[PDB]
RNA sequence: GGAUGUGUCGUCGCGACAGCCAGGAGGUUGGCUUAGAGCAGCCACCCUUCAAAGAGUGCGUAAUAGCUCACUGGUC
RNA sequence: GAUGUCGGCUCGUCGCAUCCUGGGGCUGAAGAAGGUCCCAAGGGUUGGGCUGUUCGCCCAUUAAAGCGGCACGCGAGCUG
């Protein structure tokens, strides 16, 4: 994502294609603006749990993860993107999202696999080993197996945020 | 092949729901003749990938 | 020869063909003669 | 899209003005086209270019394309129709050159051939149309065939070589 | 369908959508693109007809009860105030708003499930995907 | 609501694709439900041979068969 | 300081969502006899019993006994 102009007035932004964004951390709280098709093809893949290379108009790599993104009503195309700029050590409570592999053990004998929550907030992710997704078993579940958090492998270096006994997914009962 | 099944393992039908409730349990042995009676209905080509044949017919079935 | 509204394919044999202004569908199946006219 | 396009020695295309005259053996046969799609024969064999390639020039391509191997082989060895007579007590003459039907109708239905048309019996269980212009071969042997459609009980009537024609049946 | 119980009578007004999001309690979603009113039988509409093409699961989310009750004529004349309390319950519904969501099924399964719920609907109604994360 | 009507931007993947000649399983009549085999509905969708034929798409019969597709080679 | 009200009789005309006559597609259309749909207002669309009836039922027939409009057409035209 080359980003360049960053000015207050988007009026050279919407005829074209290009989307509004923010970056911060705590010292500098600089203006953005990305283009729309250069963020509609990397925010598909790290989505919220992978940092990007932004490289400002004049030669500025500044290292970034996406936080929370507003959606434009009626139309799939976003509108407003926010940043936060990865600090190192310490920085902010990232979510990761839940996938399910493995077929279970509930889904052959008549019932079905629903996850109750499909992403899930952790405390400290730690910088440069951001968990992008999370494999969880889901093969011991048989009918009215619920699966917590307190259940789920960590990536190592991290902490649960949710509550303990927080049923993360669920094999409903058919019909 | 399925007649020799419930008339080893006594099976009197079958099983509605092979996916939640099944029927028996057989062992390889009963298998050996079922392949030495029906060879040339049997391409299968030496040993194990016959054996691996009926398998597949008693898995879909409840054993 | 079926006139409806909504003409759309029943099968795999169904082609919609765009003669003077309107919509026609030839099929070896006569039944599915579908025409918006 | 077409380009190759077979000529013989028979054949002399003319593309003068908007008339491209063409004569043969079988008979000189005139076919008119476009002005704005270029043609013309380059050294020995003959193609077909098109000044813009989007859609409403190369669905004229082909088309003169086509329409021209159709005088071609239509002047150099023609075009002959072979229809079929199934059914009971159905049959045709021969009036001098007019197919004269006759087929469950109380009276037999007259046919006469056009400018450039000529019928044939082999047998009176066959027929057989012959003609120069592969668009009246077809558009008179058609006649003959809307005289009596196939029935899907017993398939009668006109039919070509074999017809595939499937019975539905009573019963 | 409709309320336990409630004041009775309401009045009318069509602003743009509010708490309405692209996904959650599954994995697909049907997103209207035109406002109306969805009268409750419009809504059993939907949830039936979804049933029959779903045989086992139950994964089929409604969350947009009617709370929205609507006057009505009952014969003739205009001598008269409030006419016809108990008529048909209606859920409002802005373009954005999600009205419903299925998962455990297929794509295919799941476009033929939007599109017979879609044909019942006083609007026009798009299907959708995931790659959303607002709140949670 | 529907559609190979066009113009202009985007998203997925591919010696093709369409056509033409040829081949098409052996386990099998899969297990099961019923007066009763790719194609009413429950369940699976496993193995082998091979340059290769998915217990499977549509039409069909009271079931059968038969006519084809997915998959392979050749000729442009 | 007035736009005469229902029905009937009389006299017509018009539309097409065609009652019967014509020209077609499909059919669980063999044929015959039908069903359904598309095109088509040229012409036709009966006589009686009961009721003020408009309707409707019934008798006897017919290819058919159409559905609306024209101030539910028409009272400086008639009945009342
Ligand atoms: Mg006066
Ligand atoms: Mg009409
Ligand atoms: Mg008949
Ligand atoms: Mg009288
Ligand atoms: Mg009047």
């Amino acid at each position: 994502m080359e980003l360049t102009a960053k000015p207050r007035t988007p009026k050279q932004k919407l005829d074209e294609s290009m989307i509004a964004a923010v970056a911060y951390n705590k010292e500098n709280n600089v203006s953005f603006a990305l283009d729309r098709k250069a963020f509609d093809r990397a925010f598909r893949q790290q989505s919220t749990t992978g940092l990007f290379d932004i490289t400002v108009e004049g030669g500025e790599t500044f290292p970034a993860l996406v936080k929370a993104v507003q959606m434009d009503k009626r139309k799939r195309a976003p509108i407003h993107v926010d940043f936060y700029m990865v600090t190192y050590g310490e920085p902010v409570e990232v979510s990761v999202p839940v996938h399910t592999t493995g077929r279970s053990q509930g889904e052959v004998q008549g019932g079905l696999v629903d996850i109750v929550v499909h992403n899930l907030q952790i405390v400290a992710p730690g910088p440069r080993r951001i968990p992008q997704e999370l494999v969880v078993d889901v093969t011991k579940m048989n009918i009215g197996d619920h699966i917590t958090a307190g259940d789920i492998k960590l990536p190592e270096g991290c902490t649960l945020a949710a509550d303990p006994e927080l049923t993360v997914v669920s094999v409903l009962p058919p019909r | 092949m399925s007649y020799l099944i419930r008339k080893a393992a006594g099976i009197g039908k079958g099983s509605s729901t092979p996916n939640k409730a099944k029927v028996g349990k057989l062992n390889w042995d009963q298998v050996l003749e079922i392949a030495k009676t029906k060879m040339p209905d049997l391409n299968a080509g030496s040993v194990e990938a016959a054996a691996n044949t009926v398998a597949g017919t008693a898995r879909s079935m409840g054993v | 020869m079926k006139v409806r509204s909504s003409v759309k394919k029943m099968c795999d044999n169904c082609k919609v063909v765009r003669r003077h202004g309107r919509v026609l569908v030839i099929c070896s199946n006569v039944k599915h003669k579908q025409r918006q006219g | 899209g077409k380009q190759p396009i077979a000529v013989p020695s028979g054949v002399t295309v003319n593309a003068q003005d908007g008339v491209f005259k063409v004569k043969g053996p079988k008979g000189e046969l005139t076919v008119p086209y476009n002005t704005e799609l270029t043609v013309r024969q380059d050294g020995d064999q003959l193609l077909v270019e098109r000044p813009s390639d989007a859609q409403k020039h190369r669905a004229l391509h082909g088309l003169t394309r086509t329409l021209v191997a159709n005088a071609v082989k239509g002047v150099s060895d023609g075009y002959t129709i072979n229809l079929e007579l199934r059914g009971v007590g159905f049959r045709a003459k021969l009036t001098g050159k007019a197919l004269e039907m006759n087929i469950g109708y109380s009276h037999p239905v007259i046919i006469e051939p056009p400018a450039g048309v000529t019928f044939a019996v082999p047998e009176p269980t066959r027929i057989d149309v012959s003609g120069i212009d592969k668009q009246l071969v077809g558009q008179v042997a058609a006649n003959v065939r809307k005289v009596r459609k196939p029935d899907a009980y017993h398939g009668k009537g006109v039919r070509f070589v074999g017809e595939q024609i499937a019975l539905k049946a009573g019963k | 369908k409709r309320t336990k119980f409630r004041k009775q009578f309401r009045g009318r007004m069509t602003g743009d959508a509010k708490g309405g999001d692209y996904v959650a309690f599954g994995d697909y979603g049907l997103i209207a693109m035109e406002p109306a009113w969805i009268k409750s039988n419009q809504i059993e509409a939907c949830r039936i007809v979804m049933s029959r093409h779903f045989r086992r699961g139950g994964k089929i989310y409604i969350r947009i009860f009617p709370d929205k009750p609507v006057t009505k004529k009952p014969a003739e004349t205009r001598m008269g105030k409030g006419k016809g309390a108990v008529e048909y319950w209606v859920s409002v519904v802005k373009p954005g708003r999600v009205m419903f969501e299925v998962a455990g099924v297929t794509e295919e399964q799941a476009k033929e499930a939007f599109r017979l719920a879609g044909h019942k609907l006083p609007i026009q109604t798009k299907m959708v995907k995931r790659e959303v994360y607002d709140e949670a």
